[PDB]
């Protein structure tokens, strides 16, 4: 109805936009250190696998 | 005369690097690697394990268990973030066990599953 | 679920328990060593 209620739900739904804003920037940086952690498991088990594929034959 | 030494963990990397001498405690005893060695696979028990280069000749690093594999140009230790005893591993298979967590005895075959989910997939993009 | 891309998740179902002539020498019993391997590796897959 009136203005000032107007004008307080957009205050409200600013200050959800800004955070929401920050933590999409969070997830990036949380992926990229997924990342860097998922790239180094990698040469044990394809040394594991052709050893296995060695001994089973 | 080097050889390329690798201790990759399951998670990380613990060393890379070329060596001369490689001590580590094997299954039946303690052994070393030289270059031009047989290829050659072991259990490890948990110790330290001895990399001697030029200069560092006591490269020592703790090495809780895991496997050892020799190719004559090619030195691969596996190892272990935590010691393999049953009386670590019995216990975290207990754990496990005990953990499930079972509020009904369900008998699998619902319909309930896709009921709940057509509805949650066809709300999903609206949002998007 | 398995990346992709940054974009791309694709959920996926995979089989784990069903997996140069020269020979390793066998410092224990090599059926333990498998016994062992096939474990690790098992460990190694769905830490991945």
């Amino acid at each position: 109805a009136g203005a000032k209620e107007i004008r307080s739900k957009i205050a409200s739904i600013k200050s959800t936009q800004k955070i929401t804003n920050a933590m999409e920037k969070v997830a990036v940086s949380k992926m990229r250190k997924a990342q860097m952690r998922m790239a180094a498991g990698r040469p044990y088990a394809e040394r594991i696998r052709q050893v296995i594929g060695h001994l089973a034959n | 005369i080097t050889v390329h030494c690798d201790i990759v963990s399951a998670e990380a990397e613990i060393f890379s690097g070329l060596v001369e001498m490689v001590i580590a405690h094997g299954a039946l005893g303690d052994l070393g690697i030289a270059p031009g060695h047989a290829p050659l696979i072991t259990d490890l028990k948990p110790g330290p394990i001895r990399l001697v280069k030029q200069g560092g000749e006591q490269e020592v690093y703790y090495i809780s268990g895991g496997f050892l594999e020799v190719q004559p140009n090619m030195v691969k230790v596996l190892a272990d973030t935590v010691v393999r005893a049953g009386d670590l591993d019995e216990a975290a298979a207990q754990e496990a066990l005990k953990a499930a967590e079972k509020a009904l005895q369900g008998k699998g075959a619902e319909f309930d599953y896709s009921a709940a989910a057509a509805r949650l997939a066809e709300a999903a993009a609206q949002l998007r | 679920n398995k990346f992709v891309n940054t974009m791309t998740q694709k959920p996926t179902v995979e089989q784990l328990i069903p997996l140069h002539h020269w020979d390793y020498l066998y410092e224990p019993d090599a059926k333990s060593l498998l016994d062992g391997l096939l474990v690790r590796y098992v460990e190694s897959q769905v830490y991945q």
